[PDB]
């Protein structure tokens, strides 16, 4: 964490900071977009 | 003439405090940027 990397969650693959998530979610919920269609959130495979 | 300069700038006080119509002219302004710039970052969903 705290450090903007290249991440590879099971094909999802961008360039970013990783903090924690403050926001509601849904248990069949993989990740969430906001209006200009880039990824917000990543769901994590492993851990909760 | 004095009594109606003072009661004339007091019929602008409520004339721009009640409706937000008069600033028509700078609302087209700011409107039209912000739609500019979404469009242009809706596009990179697209396939061509």
């Amino acid at each position: 964490k705290n450090k903007c990397v290249n991440f590879n969650f099971n094909g999802l693959t961008g360039t970013g900071v990783l903090t924690e998530s403050n926001k509601k979610f849904l248990p069949f919920q993989q990740f969430g977009r906001d209006i200009a269609d880039t990824t917000d959130a990543v769901r994590d495979p492993q851990t909760l | 003439i004095a009594n109606q300069f003072n009661s004339a700038i007091g019929k602008i006080q409520d004339s721009l405090s009640s409706t937000a119509s008069a600033l028509g002219k700078l609302q087209n302004v700011v409107n039209q940027n912000a739609q500019a710039l979404n469009t242009l970052v809706k596009q990179l969903s697209s396939n061509f």
